[PDB]
């Protein structure tokens, strides 16, 4: 606890985005609004847009 | 590289044999496992007795 600042343990992660020519795994967040009825909307439901 | 199980159950009351009518079958599950298949095997139970 007592060492210089750069000497000092960091925790490293390193993330790799892999992507190859295969189906994907991971993915972002998605995202949700509130439905709105009865009303000319521009609706979106699962990539059906 | 989608693997897609499709299932049906019926009771059916014929003894022997696969019974003739028509009964579609309802998707169980896909799975993205994106491996190759060639050759299948199917596994039964057994029950141990003295």
């Amino acid at each position: 606890p007592t060492y210089g600042v750069g000497y000092q343990p960091y925790r490293v992660v390193v993330l790799s985005f892999e992507l190859l020519h295969a189906p994907a795994t991971v993915c972002g967040p998605k995202k949700s609004t509130n439905l709105v009825k009865n009303k000319c909307v521009n609706f979106n439901f699962n990539g059906l847009t | 590289g989608y693997f897609k199980i499709y299932s049906k159950h019926t009771p059916i009351n014929l003894v022997r044999g696969l019974p003739q009518g028509f009964s579609a079958l309802e998707p169980l599950v896909d799975l993205p496992i994106g491996i190759n298949i060639t050759r299948f095997q199917t596994l039964h139970i057994s029950y141990l007795t003295p």
